[PDB]
């Protein structure tokens, strides 16, 4: 993906459910606020521990 | 909201393992369905006027899974989850060569130790190849958009 | 940060650990953190210094 | 099943075990009143209401897994 480098605080979340690997970030949705919105979903083959 | 399919080599011979409350070797060690969402299983056959899909060598599957620990006295099974693969699949190859194949791998002490061992068996092809499709539907994962 | 993921953990021959059998997931920031590359593929070492 | 770009020599640079400068903590906890580190709901949105929800959640005021990347040795340039 592409991302703009900034000075403001950012957050990332990673999880795995039955519909795949789920990556959440606030940059794509909320630059000056913050929330874990689904910006990526890998259709993964397996669950990673 | 979204749909999910899986497909696999399912002949009709073990079709009696299609039930929701099934606890057979395909249910125990291979896959278990989604109990919170509707599902459907379709067993189809290769048409004569269709060469778009290929035919594999033989039906192969697993029928046993055991985590023997380094003490060589404590053994624990595994429970497969919905749309999930056990660590049983991480050691078993993509196919099983013949019936009763033993696949084993050393385990680290933090994950249990000893040797993870699994047993695989097989079912040969019929006159025409049969495919198994499993569809699961979900309402609350994304936008209603399909 | 970069993240390597798998359900498999093994020790190396020298006594160290960190070996991940089969396919393994890697997420990598690139271009001073501008690229978000990721692969669940097979990784291989080599026996150099 | 795809391509992969191979760039340079297989002569890896020396790697050290020198965590003495690494291990120095920072008191940086989270807050639930300020709502730090909560996943947004994945299938529904709401407005000016209170919503019970079930999900994959952290604890509060967690120690964390605080690390930082350490630059290598560089004498001059
Ligand atoms: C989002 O959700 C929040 C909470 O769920 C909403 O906040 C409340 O919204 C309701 C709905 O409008 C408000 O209820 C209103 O109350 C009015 C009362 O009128 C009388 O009081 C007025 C002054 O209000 C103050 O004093 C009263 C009595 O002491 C208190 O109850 C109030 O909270 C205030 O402190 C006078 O000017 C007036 O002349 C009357 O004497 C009533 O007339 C309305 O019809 C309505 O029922 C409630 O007050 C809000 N609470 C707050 C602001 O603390 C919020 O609005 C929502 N936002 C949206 C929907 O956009
Ligand atoms: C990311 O960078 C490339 C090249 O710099 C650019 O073409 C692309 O538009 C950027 N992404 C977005 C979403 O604009």
């Amino acid at each position: 993906y592409n991302i703009t480098e900034d000075e403001i605080l950012e957050w990332f979340g990673i999880t795995q459910t039955a519909q795949g690997v789920h990556l959440f970030s606030s940059r794509y949705v909320d630059l000056y606020g913050g929330n874990m919105f689904q910006f990526a979903t890998l259709p993964v083959y397996d669950t990673i521990k | 909201s979204s749909l999910i399919l899986d497909y696999f080599s399912y002949p009709l011979s073990m079709k009696s393992d299609l039930s929701v409350s099934s606890a057979g070797p395909i249910s125990q060690f291979n896959y278990k369905q989604s109990f919170s969402n509707p599902t459907c299983l379709i067993l189809a056959t290769v048409p004569h006027n269709l060469t778009t899909i290929t035919k594999p060598l033989k039906y192969s599957y697993i029928n046993k899974c055991s985590r023997l620990l380094s003490d060589d006295r404590t053994e624990v099974p595994q429970l497969v989850n919905a749309n999930q693969y056990s660590p049983c699949v991480s050691i078993v190859p993509s196919t099983v060569w013949e019936d009763g194949d033993y696949y084993r791998k050393q385990l680290s002490p933090l994950e249990g130790g000893g040797w993870l061992v699994a047993s695989g068996s097989t079912v040969a092809m019929t006159e025409q190849l049969q495919m198994g499709f499993g569809i699961t539907v979900q309402y609350g994962t994304d936008t209603n958009s399909v | 940060p970069a993240f390597m993921l798998g359900s498999s953990v093994g020790n190396f021959s020298d006594g160290k650990m960190g070996r991940f059998f089969n396919h393994t997931l890697v997420l990598l920031p690139d271009g001073c953190g501008t690229l978000l590359r990721a692969f669940y593929c097979i990784l291989e070492p080599r026996s150099g210094n | 099943v795809d391509v992969g770009p191979d760039s340079v020599k297989s002569a890896c640079i020396e790697v050290d075990i020198q965590q003495t400068f690494f291990d120095k903590t920072w008191p940086r906890p989270i807050d639930v009143s300020k709502a730090d580190g909560i996943i947004y709901p994945q299938g529904r949105t709401y407005s000016n209401i209170t919503i019970t929800y079930q999900g994959l959640f952290p604890y509060q005021g967690d120690h964390g897994d605080m690390y930082v990347y350490s630059a290598g040795h560089a004498t001059g340039t």
